[PDB]
C-alpha cells in the first residue's frame, strides 16, 4: 500500500531538482537580462542563442526528471520501453509545471538563480521567437496563483509522468494502477495542506489538461522554428522526445 | 529512443 508514497516522491523531488519553489521564491522575492548587451555579458544570432539556451535547460531538466521517475515506487519495475514512452510524453508537461516556480509577472530565473531575464525583453525578440515564453508566463501566473508548495508539486509531477493514456503503452493496466495510487495520495495531501481551498484538486486536474495543450502548441512553434530558421538545430535528446508527437 | 533509453 501507499502510506510511504508521498514521502518517497517528495524526497525524490528535493534530491533530484537543482531548482525548487522555496529556492526560486527567495531569490525572486541575480544579473538582469533586459537587452542585447546584458545577454552577451551573461553568455551566432541572438534569438537563436536563446533558443539554444532553453534546450540546454530542458536537457538538464529531463536528466533530473529521469532520476526522479526511477525513484517513483513501481516505475523502475515497468518495461524499459514503457519508461521511455512515459518520460517521452510527460517530460515537457512536467518542465512547464515546474518552470512556473521561477516565473513572476516581470520575468524568470535562469542560470540556476544567478540570472534573471525579463518578460519584456523576451516579448521583444523577432518573430517567431517572441512567441516562445509569453504563453508560459500566461500559464505560470494562473498556476502560481494556486499557491502550491513543493510537496504538492512533487505529487503533481509524479502524476503527470505515470499517465496511463500515453500512446503506445504496453502495460496500461499497471500504469493506470500506479496513477490511481498517486492521484489518491495527492487528493489527500491537498486536503490537509490546503484545507480552505475546496476545489484545489479539481483545479489541478484542469491544469494537467492545460499543460497538454501548452506542450502541443509549444512543439508546434518549435517545429516551425526548426524548419524555417537556418541556425536552429535541436539537441538529439529533444529531437527524440519531439519525434512522432503531433 | 537511444538517449532517453540511455538515461533510463
Ligand atoms: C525553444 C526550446 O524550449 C525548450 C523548453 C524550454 C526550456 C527552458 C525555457 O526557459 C528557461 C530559459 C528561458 S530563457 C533562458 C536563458 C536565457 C538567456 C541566457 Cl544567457 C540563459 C538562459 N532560460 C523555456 C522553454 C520553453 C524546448 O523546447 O526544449
Amino acid at each position: 500500500d501507499l502510506k510511504s508514497l508521498a514521502k518517497r516522491i517528495y524526497e525524490a523531488y528535493l534530491k533530484n531538482f537543482n531548482m525548487n519553489k522555496v529556492k526560486a521564491r527567495v531569490i525572486l522575492s541575480p544579473f538582469v537580462i533586459h537587452d542585447m548587451e546584458t545577454l552577451c555579458m551573461a553568455e551566432k544570432e541572438a534569438e537563436v542563442r536563446i533558443f539554444h539556451c532553453c534546450q540546454c535547460t530542458s536537457v538538464e531538466t529531463v536528466t533530473e526528471l529521469t532520476e526522479f521517475a526511477k525513484a517513483i515506487p513501481g516505475f523502475a519495475n515497468l518495461d524499459l520501453n514503457d519508461q521511455v514512452t512515459l518520460l517521452k510524453y510527460g517530460v515537457y508537461e512536467a518542465i512547464f509545471a515546474m518552470l512556473s516556480s521561477v516565473m513572476n509577472k516581470d520575468g524568470m530565473l535562469v542560470a540556476y538563480g544567478n540570472g534573471f531575464i525579463t518578460r519584456e525583453f523576451l516579448k521583444s525578440l523577432r518573430k517567431p521567437f517572441c512567441d516562445i515564453m509569453e504563453p508560459k508566463f500566461d500559464f505560470a501566473m494562473k498556476f502560481n496563483a494556486l499557491e502550491l508548495d513543493d510537496s504538492d508539486i512533487s505529487l503533481f509531477v509524479a502524476a503527470i509522468i505515470c499517465c496511463g493514456d500515453r500512446p503506445g503503452l504496453l502495460n496500461v493496466g499497471h500504469i493506470e494502477k500506479m496513477q490511481e495510487g498517486i492521484v489518491h495520495v495527492l487528493r489527500l495531501h491537498l486536503q490537509s495542506n490546503h484545507p480552505d481551498d475546496i476545489f484545489l484538486f479539481p483545479k489541478l486536474l484542469q491544469k494537467m489538461a492545460d499543460l497538454r495543450q501548452l506542450v502541443t502548441e509549444h512543439a508546434q512553434l518549435v517545429q516551425i522554428i526548426k524548419k524555417t530558421e537556418s541556425d536552429a538545430a535541436l539537441h538529439p535528446l529533444l529531437q527524440e522526445i519531439y519525434r512522432d508527437m503531433y | 529512443h537511444q538517449l532517453l533509453r540511455y538515461l533510463l
